[PDB]
């Protein structure tokens, strides 16, 4: 009963890395959108005028 | 013919709790060194991706 309960807090420990991995793949990727319509402020100013 | 002398006190120092050293160590006291040989302290660090 301490091994079976202490495995199945093996795999929920690997579950949450599931999970709590893929969130960054949220952030990862909408910085990386952002980064790629990115032109800097010395091209953008003369053309926002 | 019986004299009586003149000694000052030892100077004394409040021990350290009322300095602020004691932000720098908590503090357990202990009941036995000659009992521990080599105490340690286990770190268990998962680490997402």
């Amino acid at each position: 009963f301490t091994e079976y309960a202490g495995a199945i807090k093996t795999i929920t420990s690997a579950l949450q890395f599931g999970m709590d991995a893929l969130e960054r793949g949220l952030v990862d990727t909408v910085l990386a959108v952002k980064l790629r319509h990115a032109p800097p402020v010395f091209i953008l100013k003369t053309l926002g005028d | 013919e019986a004299l009586l002398g003149v000694y000052t006190n030892v100077v004394e120092f409040v021990k350290f709790l009322e300095t602020a050293l004691a932000a720098a160590c908590v503090n357990t006291e202990f009941k036995d060194l000659r009992r521990m040989i080599d105490g340690k302290i286990q770190f268990k660090i998962s680490m997402p991706t």
